[PDB]
């Protein structure tokens, strides 16, 4: 009974357009937009008995809803502002009580994008020391340079991704605090074996993938236009 | 759909002139269930009019009972004017005895 | 804020057992529903209970519902480090698509890793790319040593972070430490109170 | 005589948000409870109204009551919403709920809904269904209704078990009144057809040619007439009844 939203993330300015989108393939007839906010639970924005529907929630204003079939149901923001940014939840559901959940939204509202730049990565090989002394090999990542805070870092061995082992900072830390805008920086660690790093078939790659302006986003800066992208660091196995 | 009232003006006791009495409007057979009901003598609106809980019939027919105190004379004339969307003028039905 | 729940946060260590609590006065009660939601990631549903006296129990997660009381309790015995989540209340108002959800606002959970074998060490490591640049960590220390922030604000340090190498059944904390200035590994934690026995290799 | 227990609900919806919701119970022709929108207690029009119930036990009845009239308003609205544009407002709902008493112990329940002037839905068994000549859309409303699981056992409870009991106790209080016997006066007079206004009676069932309709006196008592469409002289009415005692009007 799986529903999915899509973008997973969003960066938007105060007065411009977001849509943010909903599928489900359960042909529920039944669809809801909720946003979570810290002291809040979920608050119902608006939601939908079936296709051409939509119906006012407890928190209506600034939002408007699009249910243009069983499949789709689409959150509009025409003209966003700061109090907008929040954490989205589409959910669907039958006639029964239950609602499932899609995975969310993280939405940003800024004033202006201007100070929007991505993360420059980098991979610190582990150590001979701590190869002899532990028989683990500590590998170490490090995003830095970027603006917002909104970033996935990922751990790629051999072309799949892994979990085990890794472990990467909660909130992303500031690069000059005193500044408004400041940019940001976030650490990450993967540890295996001494056996499994000194293997010079294991690749290995610490990915980040950035989340900035669409491709539909205005720049008129020097800087190349700080887009949605990946920044990724690799490494090989040696003994 | 819209069901026509159907208005009947009647007496409790035998009437006899000079002689209280009560007399009842008794409305039925309206749909939608709004509506409002007004008791006269001689054609002006009769102040502490008591009406029944409404209610309808096996039949989801709706029907409600206004009623008055009055005592009836030779000269003095008595009707219930009732007012509802099924219908355009107010339709008011005399009491005769 | 027709449901509430208590507490706000808590910290234990892992092994204990916790009980949450949710108390609410929406009308009338159908159902109520525990939801955990990762740090991050969404709403994985737990357990539900329906009747005006309830139990229910999804492994170590155990749930009670009394109507009466308006009060359901969360258990959960014997704590993982994966528990670190935030439990969520929702109670809906009918049997059917014609009600509503009311949702409590959660209470954080943060479950502290049992470290059975530390090894206070700080090693220093080069970049793949650019040798020139390094990071210290330090790692394989107790939950008994906090990590505090850099002094010199050029500098920069992370907060502590627990990875679990699930294969080998081993964890271990770890704290990086960077930056551009006169900063060298063994100067690196000095803000920090670091055990006496901490490793400096050579 | 074996009488009829009947809870009569009607709802209007003028529009999204504007409401009211009146009710009244009957025992036979005798008005047993009012319960306005105005009112957030159900109450007695008769000493014995409350039937063989204790004070606990109707308080319990009167909450399930109160919580449902304010969740009913709620989905009806939510019905609406589902079903539109095929729905649209005014919107006129009626109940009517209760159980006829048989000789020994022996009771049948029902619980019939009308939309707009029509009976389209009774409870009947474990769910709800729709009757013959239901329009084909009100599925989907059966289909939510019947999801709702917590409301088929109460509503079984109430329809099965508790209105004959409730019905038992109260026609035990209500004897007094029920088996009251009250006599008819009854005045002749002519309009451009002879008429004979009988008046006052009660029970209903009375021996009074062209009848009319059981109209209804404000002290609970019935009205008829009887017409008769030059030859006067040979003619006068005669009127049988319960309350009379082999004496005829
Ligand atoms: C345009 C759509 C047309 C469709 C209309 C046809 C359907 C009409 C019948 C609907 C009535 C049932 C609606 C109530 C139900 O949907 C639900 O909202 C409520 C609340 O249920 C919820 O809470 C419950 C605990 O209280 C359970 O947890 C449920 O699982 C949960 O969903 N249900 C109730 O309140 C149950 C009451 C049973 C209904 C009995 C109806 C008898 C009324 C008789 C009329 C009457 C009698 C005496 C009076 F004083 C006044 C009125
Ligand atoms: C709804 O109906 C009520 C009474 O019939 C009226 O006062 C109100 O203006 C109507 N329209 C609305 C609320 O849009
Ligand atoms: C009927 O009752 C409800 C709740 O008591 C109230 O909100 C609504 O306004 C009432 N309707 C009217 C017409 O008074
Ligand atoms: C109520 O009676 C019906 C028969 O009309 C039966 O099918 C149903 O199982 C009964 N339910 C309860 C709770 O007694």
């Amino acid at each position: 009974a799986a529903v999915t939203q899509s973008p997973r993330n969003k960066v938007a300015v105060t007065g411009g357009k977001v849509t943010l989108s909903c599928n489900q393939t359960n042909n529920h007839n039944n669809m809801y937009w909720y946003r979570q906010d810290t002291g809040h639970g979920l608050r119902l924005i608006h939601y939908s008995y079936g296709a051409g529907s939509t119906e006012k929630g407890d928190i209506p204003d600034g939002y408007k809803a699009s249910r243009p079939s069983q499949e789709n149901f689409s959150l509009i923001l025409e003209l966003a502002t700061p109090s907008q940014t929040s954490v989205y939840f589409c959910a669907s559901g039958d006639e029964g009580y239950t609602q499932y959940f899609g995975p969310g939204t993280r939405l940003l509202v800024l004033e202006d994008l201007r100070n929007v730049t991505p993360p420059k990565v980098s991979l610190f090989e582990p150590s001979k020391a701590e190869i002899s002394h532990t028989q683990k090999a500590t590998l170490v990542c490090l995003a830095t340079g970027f603006y917002p805070d909104h970033v996935e870092l990922s751990w790629w061995v051999n072309g799949k991704e892994v979990h085990s082992g890794v472990c990467t900072d909660p909130q992303p830390l500031k690069e000059q605090p005193a500044l408004n805008d400041s940019r940001y920086s976030l650490s990450s660690r993967l540890r295996v074996s001494a056996t499994f790093w000194q293997n010079p078939r294991n690749h290995f790659r610490c990915q980040v993938q950035f989340y900035g302006l669409s491709e539909n986003d205005e720049w008129t800066q020097d800087r190349a236009k700080p887009v949605t992208q990946i920044v990724s660091a690799e490494a090989w196995g040696r003994a | 759909i819209q069901k026509t009232p159907q208005i009947q003006v009647y007496s409790r006791h035998p009437p006899e002139n000079g002689k209280p009495n009560i007399l009842n409007c008794y409305v039925t057979q309206f749909h939608p269930p709004h509506i409002e009901i007004q008791m006269l003598k001689n054609g002006k609106k009769i102040p502490k009019v008591e009406m029944s809980d409404m209610s309808f019939s096996k039949d989801w027919s709706f029907y409600i009972l206004a009623h008055t105190e009055f005592t009836p004379t030779e000269t003095d004339t008595y009707a219930c004017r009732v007012k509802h969307a099924s219908m355009a003028e107010p339709k008011t039905v005399y009491w005769d005895r | 804020t027709q449901v509430e729940q208590s507490p706000q946060s808590l910290v234990v260590r892992q092994g204990e057992n916790c009980v949450l609590q949710c108390n609410y006065s929406v009308t009338p009660d159908n159902h109520l529903r525990w939801f955990k939601q990762d740090t991050g990631k969404g709403l994985v549903s737990l357990t539900v209970l329906v009747d005006q006296k309830d139990k229910t129990s999804n492994g170590r997660y155990s749930a009670t519902l009394d109507k009466d009381a308006k009060h359901s309790t969360l258990h959960i015995t014997a704590t993982l480090l994966d528990d670190t989540a935030t439990y969520i209340c929702v109670v809906g108002d009918r049997g059917s698509a014609l009600g509503r959800l009311h949702f409590g606002a959660g209470t954080q959970l943060i479950v502290i890793p049992d470290i059975q074998n530390p090894d206070p060490a700080v090693y220093q490591l080069r970049d793949s790319k650019s040798s020139d640049k390094s990071v210290c960590l330090f790692t394989d220390f107790d939950s008994q040593t906090n990590v505090s922030q850099s002094k010199d604000s050029d500098v920069y340090i992370t907060d502590k972070c627990v990875l679990d190498m699930r294969s080998m059944d081993f964890k271990s904390n770890s704290a990086v430490a960077w930056s551009n200035k006169d900063f060298a590994c063994a100067n690196a934690f000095n803000n920090s109170i670091i055990p006496e026995d901490t490793f400096f290799p050579s | 005589k074996n009488y009829t227990f009947r809870c009569l609900q009607m709802s209007s919806f003028a529009n999204r948000s504007w409401s009211r919701t009146d009710s009244v119970v009957w025992l036979g022709d005798l008005q047993t409870h009012r319960w306005s929108n105005d009112s957030a207690t159900i109450s007695f029009t008769k000493p014995w109204s409350q039937g063989k119930l204790s004070n606990q036990q109707w308080e319990k009845l009167q909450h399930m009551f109160q919580v449902y009239r304010v969740s009913f308003t709620r989905d009806i609205q939510e019905l609406v919403k589902m079903m539109s544009p095929k729905e649209d407002y005014p919107i006129e709902i009626q109940l009517s709920a209760g159980c006829e008493m048989y000789p020994g112990n022996a009771s049948e329940s029902f619980l019939h809904v009308a939309f707009q002037g029509k009976y389209v839905v009774r409870f009947w068994g474990t769910s709800w269904q729709t009757v013959p000549g239901a329009p084909s859309w009100l599925d989907l409303p059966i289909k939510v209704l019947n999801a709702d699981q917590g409301t088929s056992a109460t509503v079984q409870m109430l329809l099965n078990d508790t209105c004959p009991l409730f019905v038992r106790g109260l026609l035990e209080a209500g004897k007094s009144d029920l088996e009251k016997q009250e006599k008819p006066v009854a005045w002749l007079s002519s309009v451009p057809q002879l008429v004979c206004h009988v008046s006052g009676f009660y029970p209903k069932p009375v021996w009074v040619t062209h009848r009319g309709d059981f109209l209804p006196n404000a002290d609970e008592t019935w009205y008829l007439q009887a017409t008769l469409d030059g030859e006067e002289a040979g003619l006068a009415c005669r009127v049988k009844h319960s309350s009379l005692g082999g004496q005829d009007i």
